[PDB]
RNA sequence: UGGAGAGUUUGAUCCUGGCUCAGGGUGAACGCUGGCGGCGUGCCUAAGACAUGCAAGUCGUGCGGGCCGCGGGGUUUUACUCCGUGGUCAGCGGCGGACGGGUGAGUAACGCGUGGGUGACCUACCCGGAAGAGGGGGACAACCCGGGGAAACUCGGGCUAAUCCCCCAUGUGGACCCGCCCCUUGGGGUGUGUCCAAAGGGCUUUGCCCGCUUCCGGAUGGGCCCGCGUCCCAUCAGCUAGUUGGUGGGGUAAUGGCCCACCAAGGCGACGACGGGUAGCCGGUCUGAGAGGAUGGCCGGCCACAGGGGCACUGAGACACGGGCCCCACUCCUACGGGAGGCAGCAGUUAGGAAUCUUCCGCAAUGGGCGCAAGCCUGACGGAGCGACGCCGCUUGGAGGAAGAAGCCCUUCGGGGUGUAAACUCCUGAACCCGGGACGAAACCCCCGACGAGGGGACUGACGGUACCGGGGUAAUAGCGCCGGCCAACUCCGUGCCAGCAGCCGCGGUAAUACGGAGGGCGCGAGCGUUACCCGGAUUCACUGGGCGUAAAGGGCGUGUAGGCGGCCUGGGGCGUCCCAUGUGAAAG
């Protein structure tokens, strides 16, 4: 079966492509506690239909470009920028960790 | 093509072949598609040839070619007996 | 030294030419057909279009093209040819094309 | 069905804690020793350089020839010329040379492992099914003639056959554009229009055998894509411009920034980007009670590579180990212009190294390529050779034999030990001789039947006169380490903080069970030790399974980001979690 993943659109910044963030809980091999971990998929949105913060199912599919091998299947749950802002702060923090620091 | 033939499996001076179906291009003792029988040419035990004529015939029915002895062994375990 | 992979090498040089020239033929024809379609010369461009389609299916009879290698070059060609007679065309000789 | 601990910090004690030992393992090497057989195994270094030989050819049933023969024809005879036939040589053409064999240099990558996707694809030969092969034309080697080159080789002219190449026809069918239908990514149908087929050979010659063409299906083999998994350094923290996406095109068997033009300004990173280091991955292997740790050597699977770097051509398949082109480094020929090579194929040489084998026999078997077959080729392979390198098996005897030789060693001078050991008596009979002598092999082929099923017959063994059997028959190699404690085994002499030993503790300063010899003893035994390395003991990186007041360990204190964690009651979902069925988990191990 073509793998189907469910995630959150965190990018509209391209044409006919949305970036989906897909989490996955699983117990850790050695230490056992259940760890989150998540990966961004570039997904194909030909209609620029899905918006920033939509929750979408994504489907394994024939290549559309480098990076793009999934197309956006159905809409699951409409808007929610909580997950986005979450992901947004995550990336913003990167500003601090380097050789310098201050007021981000 | 794809062959029915013997693969060597005994030891030095102690030969036992496996009657196997394989792409003719593998090494003789390499990964095969399917074993369908075995063969001790020394007749050391009373059970020294075994085949399974159903699979033997299946493969034939899709034009696996037997070797000049696989066909020989096959025959002897009545693969080709049609009466 | 000296084998008769030696033969094979010289053999392959021959085929290289058979092919080279077959493939050459198509390009210069395909272009011609298409180029005549930009000018909207309907009957004549289809007349060439057909001879092209031939050498393509024909190249394909042997190991010059064979394949969907033909179907591509063939498709690729009828497309550009009909699209280009959307310049008032009316597919005159209606040669290789469907009504 | 599975779990042992000991020695060492103190005058003594408990704890903390490192070090060391007892176990197991090895592609080993080194020392001392060394008798037999079976099966395994054997450059860990220089992916250094390679002499010589051999490693991939085959088909006369696709075709036309050249050279050396022999026979029979046309004529009254010859010269000329026709036909048949033996040997040989290449050429054209077909299939194979992309397998098999070698290596692990590179690679941290969908490379590999694993589970899926392909409506985005290919597949020579092989099997099944449907239909078909009618006209015509052409060229290039061979061969003939002439040149250039020292050579490798090369240029020009002419002749010619084909299952070589091409044009026309036949359209079962198929490809393509547009439209409609179902389907749902490029899947399947359908209607016009266009486009696309073919090869002949052999006969125990009308009738089969081998080929050819197109299409659908199968079998095998592959491409590509995706989820998850896959070492160390954060004393590498930022990275990216084909970069990230879009449209159109190019390319391919097929998706794709794979490539290209134009446009948009994206993409990745603390869940470690980028960089640096190291490394083929796996099945497996060693260890471990396990969880883990370590490894990827034989064998099997995948990958990558073929002196170093690029590149395409031919083809079902290669960017091609024993094909082509170019640049580079190296060797060799050279008439100075120019050529020829590529063992990480089998053997073998040399170099490096502690260290790693025969320039062996055979195609008898199994397997591969071509062939209608006869067969040919096969350093794949089956065997043998070498090396105690490993595992297993086996011998160097067996029973009797003193109050108990001799020698050597102790001693309290009485004795005690080596010691049933020896001698010697009898018995068996490794070695060695003699005779018989294999299994692996029955198919291909041929005959009957129908060229099918079935039956009949013939051929063939490298190993090898080996294995195994029988008769004869000789008492016939033993080493090596250890003996203070850990740790099985104590006595004399010698030496005098010397000579030396030593894994850790420690021994030696004139009475040493610790050094060297001796007698004696302990442990293994065709081996015994050493060194090296891996896991173990080590709960000594602790998930199982540890700690931080003083043993090493709480951040100088706060505020707070991400992140981790989250009171009581009800309902929805069912992501984690649990259960059932099912597919997968090749072989070897
Ligand atoms: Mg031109
Ligand atoms: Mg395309
Ligand atoms: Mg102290
Ligand atoms: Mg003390
Ligand atoms: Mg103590
Ligand atoms: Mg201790
Ligand atoms: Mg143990
Ligand atoms: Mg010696
Ligand atoms: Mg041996
Ligand atoms: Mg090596
Ligand atoms: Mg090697
Ligand atoms: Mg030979
Ligand atoms: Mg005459
Ligand atoms: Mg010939
Ligand atoms: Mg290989
Ligand atoms: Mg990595
Ligand atoms: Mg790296
Ligand atoms: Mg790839
Ligand atoms: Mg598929
Ligand atoms: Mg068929
Ligand atoms: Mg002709
Ligand atoms: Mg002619
Ligand atoms: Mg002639
Ligand atoms: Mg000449
Ligand atoms: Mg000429
Ligand atoms: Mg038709
Ligand atoms: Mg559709
Ligand atoms: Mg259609
Ligand atoms: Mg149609
Ligand atoms: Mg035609
Ligand atoms: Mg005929
Ligand atoms: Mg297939
Ligand atoms: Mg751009
Ligand atoms: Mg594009
Ligand atoms: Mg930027
Ligand atoms: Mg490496
Ligand atoms: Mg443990
Ligand atoms: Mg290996
Ligand atoms: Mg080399
Ligand atoms: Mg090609
Ligand atoms: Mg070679
Ligand atoms: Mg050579
Ligand atoms: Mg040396
Ligand atoms: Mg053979
Ligand atoms: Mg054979
Ligand atoms: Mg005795
Ligand atoms: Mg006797
Ligand atoms: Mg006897
Ligand atoms: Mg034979
Ligand atoms: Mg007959
Ligand atoms: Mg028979
Ligand atoms: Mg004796
Ligand atoms: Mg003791
Ligand atoms: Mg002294
Ligand atoms: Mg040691
Ligand atoms: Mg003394
Ligand atoms: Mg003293
Ligand atoms: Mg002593
Ligand atoms: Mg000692
Ligand atoms: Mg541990
Ligand atoms: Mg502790
Ligand atoms: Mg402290
Ligand atoms: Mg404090
Ligand atoms: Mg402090
Ligand atoms: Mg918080
Ligand atoms: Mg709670
Ligand atoms: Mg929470
Ligand atoms: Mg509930
Ligand atoms: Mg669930
Ligand atoms: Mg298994």
């Amino acid at each position: 079966p073509k793998k189907v993943l469910t995630g959150v659109v965190v990018s509209d910044k391209m044409q006919k492509t949305v970036t989906v963030l897909v989490e996955r809980q699983f117990p850790h091999p050695l230490y056992g506690k259940v760890i989150k971990r998540s990966k961004k998929y570039l997904a194909h949105d030909p209609e620029e239909k899905y918006k920033l913060g939509d929750v979408v199912e994504i489907i394994e599919s024939r290549p559309i470009s480098k990076r793009k091998r999934f197309r956006v299947l159905r809409l699951v749950e409409s808007g929610r920028m909580d997950l986005v802002e979450k992901y947004l702060i995550r990336r913003q923090n990167y500003q601090s960790l380097s050789k310098r620091g201050g007021k981000a | 093509m794809v062959k029915i033939r013997l693969a060597r499996f005994g030891s030095k001076h102690n030969p036992h072949y496996r009657i196997v179906v394989t792409d003719a291009r593998r090494k003789r003792d390499g990964k095969y598609i399917e074993k369908i029988g075995y063969y001790d040419p020394r007749k050391t035990t009373p059970d020294w040839l075994k085949v399974d004529v159903e699979r033997a015939r299946y493969w034939l029915s899709v034009g696996a070619q037997p070797t000049d002895t696989a066909r020989r062994l096959l025959r002897q375990a009545g693969v080709f007996r049609q009466e | 030294r000296n084998l008769s992979a030696l033969k094979r090498h010289r053999q392959s040089l021959k085929r290289r030419l058979r092919n080279k020239a077959k493939k050459s033929a198509i390009k210069t024809l395909s272009k011609k057909a298409v180029q005549l379609a930009q000018e909207g010369k309907a009957e004549e461009a289809l007349k060439i279009m057909r001879k092209a389609e031939s050498l393509i299916d024909k190249a394909a009879k042997g190991s010059t093209l064979h394949k969907n290698a033909a179907a591509r070059r063939k498709s690729r060609l009828m497309r550009k040819v009909r699209q280009l007679l959307e310049a008032a065309g009316a597919p005159l000789i209606g040669g290789g094309l469907s009504a």
